[PDB]
RNA sequence: UUUACUUAUUCAAUGAAGCGGAGCUGGAAUUCAUUUUCCACGUUCUAGCAUUCAAGGUCCCAUUCGGGGCUGAUCCGGGUU
RNA sequence: AGAACUGGUACGGACAAGGGGAAUCUGACUGUCUAAUUAAAACAUAGCAUUGCGAUGGUCAGAAAGUGAUGUUGACGCAAU
RNA sequence: CUUGUGACGGCCCGUGAAAAUCCACAGGAAGGAAUAGUUUUCAUGCCAGGUCGUACUGAUAACCGCAGCAGGUCUCCAAGG
RNA sequence: GAUGGGGAAGCUCCGUUUCAAAGGCCUGAUUUUAUGCAGGCCACCAUCGAAAGGGAAUCCGGUUAAGAUUCCGGAACCUGGAUAUGGAUUCUUCACGGUAACGUAACUGAAUGUGGAGACGUCGGCGCGAGCCCUGGGAGGAGUUAUCUUUUCUUCUUAACA
C-alpha cells in the first residue's frame, strides 16, 4: 500500500534503469527508437528542404 | 509478377523472415534485398530503412499484409519483412 | 526477534550499550533416538528488538558465558 | 451435434419477444460477437468492448466504430469520398 | 555490407545505461565463449556533461563539463546502431575481455577514456554524441 | 385539479440527469490563436465509453503552448479513429478525419460532426451516434456556409465556425431491438429518471387532461395550440397534421 | 420599407494571449514606372521529447564568484475576443 | 453397471415430496398496484405510429433574479401523446 | 463445507464512484570532497503520541408497537448422520 | 451551503466558481531587525457531508463480582521531531554486478511536469491456499464390559511481527 512504499527503501521501489519503476522496459525500448530514429529524420528533412528551396 | 519472381527465389535462392533473422543478416552484411509489409509497424519500417541506408542493402514495400506477403512466399503465417540473400535465378536484384 | 549466527556479532550485541538485558534459555531436543541433546537460546534484549544467538554445542555455550561481560543482567532459565 | 435449425443464439431468448426481433436481434447479435481483423496486424483477435469500441488484443489497439459492426459502410463512403476530395484539392 | 565497425556510435536501449550513446572498439561479431553470441566490447557515458553558457566563470565550467563514462559488454540485439562515427586510439588497446573480469582493470580504464572523452568534447567536435537523448 | 409530470419535470428533483459515470462534458479545445492561424497536433491516448451516451468518447491529449503542461480534451470519436493516433486540428490542418477543419476551409460535399453553431460554443449539431453534417455551398464574401442538418434542414452558419471531420460513431444502435423492459430500465436509469411512461387516458381527470371515464377515450381532440399552457400541453402540440403518413418528408 | 455607425442594451467565451493597422522576407501580379494589388509571412510516414526571465550574438558593469540591458521574438495604438 | 441368496411382493417404507387431459374467453410474456375487504382481463412492457424542437430553440420551473431542470445534452437526440 | 485469491471465459443500446494520501519517473536548480566531507529512502540509538466513545441487551422481557403485545426491526460465525 | 454579486416590502431567495483587486510559498538578503528586503514560483477559490465507501500503525497469554485487541507480562509497528555512532560513496566527486530481463543494506536531486497505486461490476466453472470436516499410528485421561468391541469419547495448539 502506499504509505507502505513511503516505509521501505527504494531498490523495493523502482529499478535501476532510466524509467525505472513508471514504464515498461520494452516501452522505454521503442521510445528511445523512436526518439533517435524520428529526429534523424527532421534532420535529413530539413537538409533537404534548406538545399531544394536553395535551388529554388 | 513479384509474387511468381518470389515463388522462384524460394525455391533457388534463399532467404529468411520475420525482423530478428533479417536484422541479423543485416547486421553481418549477407543479405541484399529486403520487401517489407504495408501492415507492419511505422517504427519497424523506419528502423530496417536506417539499418538498410548503412548496409547499403535495397528495399522494397509490398502492396499487401502480412498474410499476402506470407501468401506470396508460399508459408501460411505472417510475415512482415523478408531478407533475400541470393536469388540465383530471377530477377529480383535486377528489376525495381 | 531476529535470529543470529555471528557470534562476534552477539558480543559486539551485547555492547551496543542499549542492550541491558539478556536471558539463556536451555531445551532438551532430538537429534536422534540415542542422543536427546542440549539446545542453548541466547535471548539479548535492548530497545528496539529481542536478538537470538542459537547454539546446540554445550562447551561453546559455555565458553560463551565464560566470556560475555559480568555486568549485562542475566536471566538463566 | 447440430443443436438448432435456426434460431442459433436466440435460443436462449426462449419462446419470447416474437420470430421477427428474434431474427433481427440473431443478425446484430452475431455481427456484434463476431472476430474481426486489426488492420495493423491482420490478425483475428478484434472484439467490441462496447458500442463503437472495438478493440485487438493482439496488437493492444482500439477503434471507433458502429455499434454492432466495426466498419459501417457509411463510413466506408465517406473514407473514400474524403480520399477523393482530398486528392483532388492537394492536386 | 556489415557496418558494425570498432570506431562507431550506438544507442543503448536495454540496461542499466539504457537510452545512451556507447563507442563501438571491439566487436566480436562471430561470437564468443563466455557471451556467446553477436556481442562487443563498448564504452561510453554514464552522466552527460551539461550545458555551459558564458555566465559560468570556470569552476561550475569544469564542474558541468566533467564526466562519468563506462564500459560494458552487450549482445547486438540489445544495441542500436548510428551512422556517426568517431576516432578509436586512445583507448582500443587497454579495452580488451581482459579488462574485464578485474576491477582494477576496469577502472583505469575509466580513467582514460574521461581523458579522452573530456578532450574531444572540450573541442567542439562529436556534439551529437556529447549531448543527450531525450525521452 | 392537480400538477401534473412535465409541469414537474421542470422543477427536477428526481428528473435530473445521471451524472456519476460519465467523464464531463466532450468539447472542442478553445479557439485561441492556433486553430485560427494555423494548426497543432494532438494524441489520441484512448477511447472510452461515456455512460449515458451512445457514442464513445476519445481521450485526446494536447499541449498547451504557453505552459509546460499536458491539457487533456475530451472528444466525441468518428468512425476510423483510433489509438495513438495524430489529430491534426485547425486552419491549415488536413481534411482526414478526426482533423477540425473550419467549415470555411472544407469543400461542399463534405462530410463533419460535433460541428459548432457559432465559433466558441465547442460542440453543438451533430454529436450523437451515427449522425453527420453535409456541406452545400458557401457564401466566403460574409463568410457563411449552408449545410444540411439530419432533420434535412438547411442551416447557414459561419465560416470560422470548427467541426470534426468524419461520422460520428455507435452507428446502427436503434436498428437492434431491445426486447426487454429490463434492457430499456437500464438505459433509461443511467440517462435519467424518464421511464416507465403510464397514460394519462388510464389516469384520472385530477392527474392528465385524458384520465377518466366508464371508457378509456380522451374525448377532447389532441391536437394543442402552440399558444397553450402549462397543464394543457399534454398532446400533440403545434401539429399541422396527423395521422399515418404515406410518401414523402417533402423537403 | 432597405441598409449603414458603435457605445447604450443583449449573447457567449477566456487563467481576459497574439486584436487591428502598417511593415519587413519571399511567390504571383503587369508592374506602364514603382510596384498597381493578391498569397504566404518557421510544424504532418511514426502512441518519443520539448519547462528554469532561452542558448547564441551584442553593449555595458567593475570581473570574481559574476550582475544587468538590446536582439534573438519588427513597430504603433493600450478597444481581451 | 450387473449377478447370486433372502423377505408374510416389502423396499423414494418415517420425513420429504407434480394430479392430469380436450376446449373456450381474455391479457402476449417476466414484472407492478388499491399497506388495513378487490392481485385482475387493470398499469407497465418491448415493439408500431404520430407530434414539436436546429439552442436567439422545444417542453417544464420559478415572487423575482447576472435564476433554473432536460443539459457533463444536440434529431439514431430531448419533450409530449 | 465455509471463505480468500489467481488466471480465464460469458453479458450489456447498462462497461460497473470520487477525493484525500503516497510513491516513482523526466528534469537538472543548488550544493558536495582529501583529511575532507557527502548523504538520515541502510542498520542502530533518543523523546512524545492529545481529544471523545468503550459496561450491557440487541429481543416470544432490555428497541418501536399505550405493555414483560405470538407483530416488526440491518448483519457476521455456522459441526455430525 | 456561506462569501462575492444579483433579487426581494421584507422574514430571506438564487447560485458555489461564478462578470471579485478573492492569495500564501520557497529562496536567500537584515545577521542594529524585522521580517521590511533583495528575487522568482504558483494559481483550491470557503465549508459541511459516510462510526457499512477511502483510510498510517498490534498481536499472544493471563487477569475482574462486573473492564479489556484498552489492564498486567512479553514481543512488535507507524507517525512526528531531534538526531549520533557505525556502514556505503568520493581525489574519475553524487555505487557497483549482470548480454538482458534485473539484483543489492545504502548509493545527491529544487522549481515544474508525467505516470501509477488508492480505485472498484456481476455470473460460471477451473486451479491454489486457510480454517473446518473424515481419518491412520503413537503418548496421556475418562467410559463400557453377562457377552463382543487391538474398543466409544477426549488433549496432542503456536498469533502479530522479523
Ligand atoms: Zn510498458
Ligand atoms: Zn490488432
Amino acid at each position: 500500500r502506499p504509505r507502505q512504499y513511503a516505509t521501505v527503501s527504494k531498490t523495493h521501489k523502482t529499478v535501476s534503469r532510466a524509467y525505472g519503476g513508471s514504464r515498461c522496459a520494452n516501452c522505454v525500448k521503442e521510445r528511445i527508437i523512436r526518439a533517435f530514429l524520428i529526429e534523424e529524420q527532421k534532420i535529413v528533412k530539413k537538409v533537404v528542404k534548406e538545399q531544394t528551396e536553395a535551388a529554388k | 509478377s513479384i509474387n511468381q519472381k518470389l515463388a522462384l527465389v524460394i525455391k533457388s535462392g534463399k532467404y529468411t523472415l520475420g525482423y530478428k533473422s533479417t536484422v541479423k543478416s543485416l547486421r553481418q552484411g549477407k543479405s541484399k534485398l529486403i520487401i517489407i509489409a504495408a501492415n507492419t509497424p511505422v517504427l519497424r519500417k523506419s528502423e530496417l530503412e536506417y539499418y538498410a541506408m548503412l548496409s547499403k542493402t535495397k528495399v522494397y514495400y509490398f502492396q499487401g499484409g502480412n498474410n499476402e506477403l506470407g501468401t506470396a512466399v508460399g508459408k501460411l503465417f505472417r510475415v512482415g519483412v523478408v531478407s533475400i540473400l541470393e536469388a540465383g535465378d530471377s530477377d529480383i536484384l535486377t528489376t525495381l | 526477534a531476529r535470529e543470529i549466527t555471528d557470534i562476534k556479532q552477539f558480543l559486539e550485541l551485547t555492547r551496543r550499550a542499549d542492550v541491558k538485558t539478556a536471558t539463556v534459555k536451555i531445551n532438551k531436543k532430538l537429534n536422534k533416538a540415542g542422543k536427546p541433546f542440549r539446545q542453548t537460546k541466547f535471548k539479548v534484549r535492548g530497545s528496539s528488538s529481542l536478538y537470538t544467538l542459537v547454539i546446540n554445542d554445550a562447551g561453546k555455550a559455555k565458553k560463551l558465558i565464560q566470556s560475555l561481560p559480568p555486568t549485562l543482567k542475566v536471566n538463566r532459565l | 451435434a447440430k443443436r438448432t435449425k435456426k434460431v442459433g443464439i436466440t435460443g436462449k431468448y426462449g419462446v419470447r419477444y416474437g420470430s421477427s426481433l428474434r431474427r433481427q436481434v440473431k443478425k446484430l447479435e452475431i455481427q456484434q460477437h463476431a472476430r474481426y481483423d486489426c488492420s495493423f496486424c491482420g490478425k483475428k483477435t478484434v472484439k467490441r468492448g462496447a458500442a463503437g469500441i472495438w478493440t485487438c488484443s493482439c496488437c493492444k489497439k482500439t477503434v471507433a466504430g458502429g455499434a454492432y459492426t466495426v466498419s459501417t459502410a457509411a463510413a466506408a463512403t465517406v473514407r473514400s469520398t474524403i480520399r477523393r476530395l482530398r486528392e483532388m484539392v492537394e492536386a | 555490407a556489415k557496418f558494425l565497425k570498432a570506431g562507431k556510435v550506438a544507442v543503448v536501449v536495454r540496461g542499466r545505461y539504457a537510452g545512451k550513446k556507447v563507442v563501438i572498439v571491439k566487436p566480436h561479431d562471430e561470437g564468443s565463449k563466455s557471451h556467446p553470441f553477436g556481442h562487443a566490447l563498448v564504452a561510453g557515458i554514464e552522466r552527460y556533461p551539461l550545458k555551459v553558457t558564458k555566465k559560468h566563470g570556470a569552476k561550475k565550467v569544469a564542474k558541468r563539463t566533467k564526466i562519468k563514462p563506462f564500459i560494458k559488454v552487450v549482445n547486438y540485439n540489445h544495441l542500436l546502431p548510428t551512422r556517426y562515427t568517431l576516432d578509436v586510439e586512445a583507448f582500443k588497446s587497454v579495452v580488451s575481455t581482459e579488462t574485464f573480469e578485474q576491477p582494477s582493470q576496469r577502472e583505469e580504464a575509466k580513467k582514460v577514456v574521461k581523458k579522452a572523452f573530456e578532450e574531444r568534447h572540450q573541442a567542439g567536435k562529436n556534439q551529437w554524441f556529447f549531448s543527450k537523448l531525450r525521452f | 385539479g392537480r400538477v401534473i409530470r412535465n409541469q414537474r419535470k421542470g422543477a427536477g428533483s428526481i428528473f435530473t440527469s445521471h451524472t456519476r459515470l460519465r467523464q464531463g462534458a466532450a468539447k472542442l479545445r478553445t479557439l485561441d490563436y492556433a486553430e485560427r492561424h494555423g494548426y497543432i497536433r494532438g494524441i489520441v491516448k484512448q477511447i472510452v465509453h461515456d455512460s449515458g451516451r451512445g457514442a464513445p468518447l476519445a481521450k485526446v491529449v494536447f499541449r498547451d503552448p504557453y505552459k509546460y503542461r499536458l491539457r487533456e480534451e475530451i472528444f466525441i470519436a468518428n468512425e476510423g479513429v483510433h489509438t495513438g493516433q495524430f489529430i491534426y486540428a485547425g486552419k491549415k490542418a488536413s481534411l482526414n478525419v478526426g482533423n477540425v477543419l473550419p467549415l470555411g476551409s472544407v469543400p461542399e460535399g463534405t462530410i463533419v460532426s460535433n460541428v459548432e453553431e457559432k465559433p466558441g460554443d465547442r460542440g453543438a449539431l451533430a454529436r450523437a451516434s451515427g449522425n453527420y453534417v453535409i456541406i452545400i455551398g458557401h457564401n466566403p464574401d460574409e463568410n457563411k456556409t449552408r449545410v444540411r442538418l439530419p432533420s434535412g434542414a438547411k442551416k447557414v452558419i459561419s465560416s470560422d465556425a470548427r467541426g470534426v471531420i468524419g461520422v460520428i460513431a455507435g452507428g446502427g444502435r436503434v436498428d437492434k431491438p431491445l426486447l426487454k423492459a429490463g434492457r430499456a430500465f437500464h438505459k433509461y436509469r443511467l440517462k435519467r429518471n424518464s421511464w416507465p411512461k403510464t397514460r394519462g387516458v388510464a389516469m384520472n381527470p385530477v392527474d392528465h387532461p385524458h384520465g377518466g371515464g366508464n371508457h378509456q377515450h380522451i374525448g377532447k381532440a389532441s391536437t394543442i395550440s402552440r399558444g397553450a399552457v402549462s397543464g394543457q400541453k399534454a398532446g400533440l402540440i403545434a401539429a399541422r397534421r396527423t395521422g399515418l403518413l404515406r410518401g414523402s418528408q417533402k423537403t
